[PDB]
């Protein structure tokens, strides 16, 4: 009857969600590990020579002095500036205690979903 | 109706005439007009009308304001080419309406779309145009008034396209005007 | 035309061979083939997507180095021109290894 | 027969519907633009001040915020007045068309 | 349940290409070995900012890379491994 | 056929200019003096031109002696 | 119909490999033909990933050569499939016909 | 059907869109409430990046639901208008 | 007659809609060069070198002195290095740009050419 019809929809409605999640989580690990490897410990030693993006298709050389400093934002008003350690510790929560949930209610909710 | 000939004076089929189909009025009165006759379109006459102005013109010419001529091609894509084009359509369409000056008409018959810049220099020039007719209207007015069919215009002249006065009124029968060529 | 039909020894085949010196050879040594001159064939072209951008050309890149071998061993085995089987039952042959094979003055 | 003209009569609906979503973008825009300028009128209370295309933020002084504010606007204005003496001429050409089509192809 | 197929053909498709990427670094460092081994200028990328400063320091990163790479995947081919054996 | 008119080939109006527009048959009807000229000197004094020229245009040629002669058909131009 | 589809499948599959390497080649293309002759304003290195090597232009040339060769190959596949659909569209479709006939 | 179907859809969607943005503004509000956007801060409203203390925050962040959120009641009102 | 080609018309409508999904694709790829565009004033203005604050991913931001615009760098084909002189960073992107907005020409006008007929199709459909 309508089991199957409900059961592919919910399948689909769940797929996109698990496609959004998985589609955010490279690039905040990104911001997480690139900062950390590189930055944390170059940048903070010593001025170099760099590479930043302009745009998402144009790419400037750049040079950028022991700034120390990193900015953050979730939405097109609300803006709140950092140091070089409290940064990546605020960033790592929002992946390493996300993921536990969200892909959670991903694998586990497939696994009730495949019966739900 | 004999001009037309093969020969000699011969009349060809009532397609060479055409029917009317006015309900209102009454049969008792009921009558054939002289000379050629627009109905089933008019209804309300053109903003200059019951002036007398000479030699009918027609024409079956593409004059309306587009990208190209007899053809639209895709939407404008460099954006500043508007103000070019529409000073070149306004001085090409006018370039074409001058030579109807030479006949002086009072109605300008096309069965192709006339054109708001074309139909402002007429109104500058003191001449309406008409629009809108078939392809049998096209030879029916081109005898009633004397003339050729022409597509495109400049290929006309006084006594060669169009005799004497244009004499048109537009009046009721009924609840709608119709076109009268008297 | 009818009259100059004649007798030939050996064989005449239409044309398959160009760029390759076509104009002629002396003790041209001919090789029959009847093995691959290509890459592997599967139910695609390839092992992968056919949409990985960055993956044919970086595995082909030593897939070109492997009929690059093919051809460099058609060559130290002494070959002028090549005689290959009906082709149907087989792979196709890369022209570029063709393009290759022609720099040393081989025909096929 | 009347069928390409009947087909003129659609392409000329089919520009109807160019002419709404042409205006349409243009004033959404311009809305947005005045938000802008508002916002832009509102914070130059302050100095310290960075810009860009959101992909980037240039530092400047408040006479370049003035310029900005002022250089970019204009464009989109001498643009929306552009835009009117576009809309003017393609819905005229609309128009009429509708008016000497549709009580007169009925015939 | 038979739920073996939808938990490992992702991860062995992933698994693949994971590994098919750590090659190509390989690969990449070989060529910064052979290919413009120039010491004094070479492009070379942590994440998104380029150094034109390492030559023998771009180890640094291509170790880290390399390990952070296999281990993981190695890792969870064991893990896709072993979802499949729980099952059968 | 030189024409005031696009009913045959050689006739453009797509040009951007309010004189070139119209002259444009104007200089053509300047140049065939030359084509006049040198059917002279071949011998003819009359051209005949298939359909589509224009009576004023015949009237150019008139004026120089090597008038041309209109309504030629292709039946014509054939034979 | 299997055979049929089998057929469309692997149609469908080639040809959108073939169709997303024609729209990353109509870019590749331009910009490849002005590169070739630009030199000074742009000079070729390769961004093999997260890092830059000094790369010469035969080496590139030959790559999007044999990407042509390779994707033209694939077109003579993809419609030697399509001939191989169009031949069972009659008779593997007339299986089911026929048996619901007699 | 249609007639009806695409004004009733059109009306809706035109303070749909707006419900969304206002949801948006919604879910930001998350940063002054707890992730404490109190201090010195180079903050950005689109296009610009203003370095002040954010004091303006709290009304701008207000002036925006006192509207929208009336917005969306006449909507969920008019979608009762004709049935 | 009139019932099977009704009934073809349902793949017609759905083959016209995948077309009508191409040319939002072309609405909504026109996006990365618009701004590339809009991006083209922030290079001469900053030629001199000048601080600016970048996006990392998406979502970062970090405050660096752009400098270096004789190898201002875009990226191309397989892996490709696309090293963008100083002359050209002020005024040859201009052209660069003209040319994406070529490939920008073959997506608008080389694919509603094509449309127009899918249009057609649509007013065919009537009859």
């Amino acid at each position: 009857d309508e089991q199957y019809q409900k059961y592919k929809f919910m399948e689909l409605n769940l797929a996109q969600k698990k496609r959004r999640l998985k589609g955010q989580i490279p690039e905040i690990k990104q911001t997480l590990e690139i900062l950390k490897y590189m930055q944390k410990k170059k940048e903070s030693t010593n001025s170099m020579e760099t590479r930043f993006l302009l745009a998402d298709n144009l790419y400037c050389k750049a040079s950028v002095p022991p700034t120390d400093k990193v900015c953050l934002w979730l939405g097109a008003n609300v803006m709140l500036e950092y140091d070089i350690d409290e940064a990546q510790a605020l960033l790592e929560k929002n992946l390493s205690t996300a993921t536990k949930n969200l892909d959670s209610l991903e694998e586990d909710l497939d696994f009730l979903r495949d019966q739900f | 109706v004999q001009f037309e000939e093969n020969g000699r004076k011969e009349i060809d089929i009532k397609k060479y005439a055409r029917v009317e189909k006015i309900p209102g009025g009454i049969i008792e009165d009921s009558c054939v007009l002289r000379g050629v006759m627009i109905n089933k379109d008019v209804t309300h006459p053109r903003m200059r009308r019951y002036i007398k102005n000479p030699r009918i013109v027609l024409l079956d010419s593409s004059l309306e304001y587009k990208k190209g001529e007899s053809q639209t091609d895709i939407e404008i894509t460099r954006e500043e080419d508007f103000t070019r084009i529409l000073q070149m359509e306004e001085e090409y369409i006018q370039q074409l309406c001058e030579d109807i000056i030479q006949l002086k008409p009072d109605v300008v018959i096309t069965e192709k779309g006339i054109s708001d810049l074309a139909q402002h220099y007429l109104m500058r020039a003191n001449i309406t145009a008409i629009r809108r007719v078939r392809k049998t209207d096209n030879n029916r007015i081109a005898r009633a008034c004397g003339a050729r069919i022409v597509s495109r215009p400049e290929e006309l002249r006084e006594d060669d396209v169009g005799t004497g006065a244009g004499l048109l009124e537009i009046k009721k029968i009924g609840d709608e005007y119709f076109t009268f060529i008297t | 035309t009818i009259d100059d039909c004649e007798l030939v020894e050996g064989l005449v085949l239409t044309q398959k061979v160009s760029n390759s010196g076509i104009t002629r050879v002396e003790k041209a040594k001919i090789g029959l083939i009847q093995f691959c001159l290509s890459a592997p064939k599967t139910d695609m072209d390839n092992q992968i997507v056919v949409s990985d951008y960055a993956q044919m050309d970086r595995v082909l890149r030593e897939e070109r180095a492997y009929i690059l071998n093919l051809v460099k061993q058609i060559k130290k085995t002494g070959c002028n021109v090549l005689l290959i089987q009906k082709s149907i039952l087989r792979d196709a042959l890369s022209d570029l290894a063709l393009h290759f094979l022609n720099k040393m003055k081989i025909m096929v | 027969a009347f069928t390409e003209l009947q087909a003129k009569v659609i392409d000329t609906q089919q520009k109807v519907k160019l002419a709404d979503i042409q205006i349409e973008q243009l004033n959404r825009t311009k809305k947005h633009a005045h938000l802008t300028d508002t916002e832009i009128m509102t914070l130059v209370d302050e100095t310290n001040m960075y810009e860009g295309v959101g992909r980037m933020f240039i530092l400047q002084s408040k006479e370049a915020i003035h310029s900005q504010l002022l250089e970019k606007q204009k464009i989109a204005e001498e643009k929306i007045k552009e835009l009117e003496q576009k809309k003017s001429y393609l819905e005229r050409s609309v128009k009429e068309a509708e008016d000497n089509i549709r009580e007169m192809l009925m015939a | 349940f038979a739920r073996n197929t939808s938990r490992i053909t992702e991860l062995k498709e992933e698994i693949e290409v994971k590994k098919k990427q750590l090659q190509n670094l390989e690969d990449a460092c070989d060529d910064i070995m052979l290919a413009d081994d120039d010491c004094l200028m070479i492009p070379y990328q942590i994440g998104d900012v380029f150094i034109s400063h390492s030559q023998e320091e771009t180890q640094e990163m291509l170790e880290e890379a390399k390990k952070n790479l296999q281990e993981e995947i190695d890792a969870l081919e064991s893990r896709v491994e072993s979802i499949q054996r729980v099952l059968a | 056929s030189l024409q005031k008119t696009k009913m045959k080939l050689g006739v453009q109006v797509v040009i951007t200019d309010p004189e070139k527009l119209d002259q444009i048959r104007q200089r053509e009807s300047d140049i065939t003096k030359e084509r006049i000229q040198k059917i002279l000197a071949t011998g003819a004094n009359v051209i005949l031109t298939t359909g589509g020229i224009d009576d004023m245009c015949l009237k150019y040629f008139v004026e120089a002696g090597a008038m041309a002669v209109r309504r030629v058909l292709k039946r014509d131009l054939k034979r | 119909v299997e055979k049929y589809q089998q057929l469309q499948k692997d149609l469908s599959k080639s040809m959108s490999g073939r169709q997303k390497l024609e729209a990353q080649l109509t870019e590749n293309n331009i910009v490849k033909e002005e590169l070739a002759l630009l030199d000074g304003s742009n000079v070729v290195f390769k961004l093999l990933g997260p890092v830059l090597v000094k790369q010469e232009l035969g080496e590139a040339r030959a790559t999007v050569g044999k990407r042509l060769d390779y994707i033209t190959a694939e077109i003579k596949r993809y419609e030697s499939q399509l001939r191989d659909l169009e031949r069972q569209s009659e008779q593997q479709r007339e299986t089911l016909a026929q048996l619901q006939q007699e | 059907f249609n007639r009806l179907r695409q004004e009733q859809r059109g009306l809706a969607s035109k303070a749909a869109e707006l419900e969304m943005e206002l949801n948006e503004h919604s879910l930001v509000i998350d940063t002054l409430k707890e992730v404490d956007e109190t201090r010195k801060c180079y903050r950005m409203v689109g296009g610009v990046l203003v370095e002040r203390t954010v004091k303006e925050v709290l009304p701008a962040l207000e002036n925006n639901k006192e509207q929208i959120q009336k917005i969306i009641e006449t909507l969920t009102q008019q979608l009762q208008a004709k049935g | 007659n009139l019932p099977q080609l009704e009934m073809l018309k349902n793949q017609l409508d759905q083959e016209v809609e995948f077309l009508s999904t191409s040319i939002a694709q072309l609405k909504v790829v026109q996006t990365k060069y618009v701004e590339a565009k809009d991006c083209l004033n922030v290079l001469n203005k900053s030629n001199e070198g000048k601080e600016l604050l970048v996006p990392l991913t998406s979502s970062m931001y970090v405050p660096g002195k752009l400098h270096d615009v004789e190898h201002v760098l875009i990226d191309v084909g397989t892996g490709y290095y696309v090293e963008k002189t100083a002359e050209d960073a002020k005024d040859f992107f201009k052209r660069k740009i003209d040319f994406l907005t070529k490939q920008m020409e073959k997506i608008q006008p080389a694919l509603q050419e094509k449309h127009a007929m899918k249009q057609a199709v649509m007013e065919m459909m009537s009859q």
